[PDB]
């Protein structure tokens, strides 16, 4: 999911990888609600894609109208980031230098 | 959220001496550094909300001199310095030491004028408009300065709220004008159960809230 | 030259999905932070959502909770907004701008300067039926003094309409109130216009109203009931 549907990076890299915890700060109150990200979509992007097609998701044939949740699946999934981050749970920054 | 007032709601200010105007916080904006992150806003009628000033002290270059920031702590005051007629409008403060940022009440100023007792009517709806199933009595509060004279609609001696509405022009340029419709709706039925119908109007040169009330028929 | 073109208007639906999209010239985009800021209808101006100058979400509002998205494209200088689950009330003047702070400027990321507000579109978000105008003249009283008469227009869909007086040939005193809405998203207005009370016989009373999208264009009059 996290290749084909969050995003989609070239099989050759040319660079290096870096991540960190960003679990003090990437984290609200008491849970970062504003923050998602894309797993839901019918279609595979081009490596190194800003895709801004934030309409419905829409698996299947249901006219949705606009209309969210009944049939119609929301694009994004949210990031609980609250105090409960452990080791997996925590918001690693990623950064890819090609 | 931060609990943000503005005070005073609405202050009529004279040309010549300044104003202080104050937004009040629930948390020290004080940072690290010790930079509070109050900025003040500006907006005229007809006119998009427009900056006035940055962290009340902390200058950028190219921002008006005439708006002065001070305050310590939670509370911060905006002072008119410089004096003109434009400086009527509506203003804003907002918090950006933490997120989300919100909007205050807001608050409009105006140059003062003499105050006068207003002229008030009143217009009981037309029959063949009572036909349409409702009553829109109408009151007319013309000439009442400042905005402060407050409308009390009494069918009956009722003591109620909603249901009245009260649409007020703009500052007119001649003695500051400000002419006031009152609508009161009621229901068909309710025209024909009752008799008076009663705008009262409360204002400061008024030591008599007039009540103008008329009746069914004449 | 500063400028912010802002799309996405025109009559929708509350509860459908809606893109809106603000294109930025007149400066460098993609180094200052960026603004959404609410304004419903007849009402204030108040703050909706926001961006970095990494192009990363400040958030959402109280009422909007993980439900709108905002995105940068930074190939074309342009700023996306999509809106979803309207209802009567999210209604509002959306209005788009960038921030004053510079990168490597005066810490933090500074996020704050609301400075250059482009023309925010009028997103109409509301449902209601096609109602017929009701124009009525509000008869003049027996009013020395100054006489007071008017014509409201009630009950009518959609909103913009105009009105004139006696084909501008009555100009002073004209103050058209705005119209109040009501629960089922109807309108009601009120021209009242004061006039001299001397001249209750020579004065024809007649108010022209306009509904454009009706093609309304009617020449009424005002006469008291007496």
């Amino acid at each position: 999911k996290i290749a084909d549907y969050n995003y989609k990076l070239p099989d050759d890299f040319t660079g290096c990888v870096i991540a960190w915890n960003s679990n003090n700060l990437d984290s609200k109150v008491g849970g970062n609600y504003n923050y998602l990200y894309r797993l839901f979509r019918k279609s595979n992007l081009k490596p190194f894609e800003r895709d801004i097609s934030t309409e419905i998701y829409q698996a299947g044939s249901t006219p949705c109208n606009g209309v969210e949740g009944f049939n119609c699946y929301f694009p994004l999934q949210s990031y609980g980031f609250q105090p409960t981050n452990g080791v997996g749970y925590q918001p690693y920054r990623v950064v890819v230098l090609s | 959220d931060i609990v943000m007032t503005q005070s005073p709601l609405s202050l009529p200010v004279t040309p010549g001496e300044p104003a202080s105007i104050s937004c009040r916080s629930s948390q020290s904006l004080l940072h690290s550094n010790g930079y509070n992150y109050l900025d003040w806003y500006l907006q005229k009628p007809g006119q998009s909300p427009q900056l006035l000033i940055y962290l009340g002290s902390n200058r950028a270059s190219g921002v008006p001199d005439r708006f002065s920031g001070s305050g310590s702590g939670t509370d911060f005051t905006l002072k008119i310095s410089r004096v003109e007629a434009e400086d009527v409008g509506v203003y804003y403060c907002m918090q950006a030491l933490q997120t989300p940022f919100t909007f205050g009440p807001g608050t409009k100023v105006d140059i003062k004028r003499t105050v006068a007792a207003p002229s008030v009517f009143i217009f009981p709806p037309s029959d063949e408009q009572l036909k349409s199933g409702t009553a829109s009595v109408v009151c007319l509060l013309n000439n009442f300065y400042p905005r402060e004279a407050k409308v009390q609609w009494k069918v009956d001696n009722a003591l109620q709220s909603g249901n009245s509405q009260e649409s007020v022009t703009e500052q007119d340029s001649k003695d500051s004008t400000y002419s006031l419709s009152s609508t009161l709706t009621l229901s068909k039925a309710d025209y024909e159960k009752h008799k008076v119908y009663a705008c009262e109007v409360t204002h400061q040169g008024l030591s008599s809230p007039v009540t103008k009330s008329f009746n069914r028929g004449e | 030259q500063v400028q912010l073109l802002e799309s996405g208007g025109g009559l929708v639906q509350p509860g459908r999905s809606l893109r809106l999209s603000c294109a930025a010239s007149g400066f460098t985009f993609d180094d200052y932070a960026m603004h959404w800021v609410r304004q419903a209808p007849g009402k204030g101006l108040e703050w909706v959502s926001g961006v970095s100058w990494n192009s990363g979400t400040i958030g959402y509002a109280d009422s909007v909770k993980g439900r709108f998205t905002i995105s940068r494209d930074n190939a074309k200088n342009s700023l996306y907004l999509h809106m979803r689950s309207l209802r009567a009330e999210d209604t509002a003047l959306y209005y788009c701008a960038k921030a004053v702070e510079m990168v490597r400027g005066l810490g933090a990321d500074p996020e704050y300067g609301m400075d250059v507000w482009g023309q925010g579109t009028t997103v109409t978000v509301s449902s209601a039926s096609t109602k017929g105008p009701s124009v009525f003249p509000l008869a003049p009283s027996s009013k020395g003094g100054t006489a007071a008469l008017g014509c409201l227009v009630k009950d009518y869909f959609p909103e913009p309409v105009t009105v004139s007086w006696n084909s501008g040939a009555l100009t002073s005193g004209v103050h058209t109130f705005p119209a109040v809405l009501q629960s089922s998203g109807l309108y009601s207005l009120s021209s009242v216009v004061t006039v001299p009370s001397s001249s209750l016989g020579t004065q024809t009373y007649i108010c022209n109203v306009n509904h454009k999208p009706s093609n309304t264009k009617v020449d009424k009059k005002v006469e008291p009931k007496s």
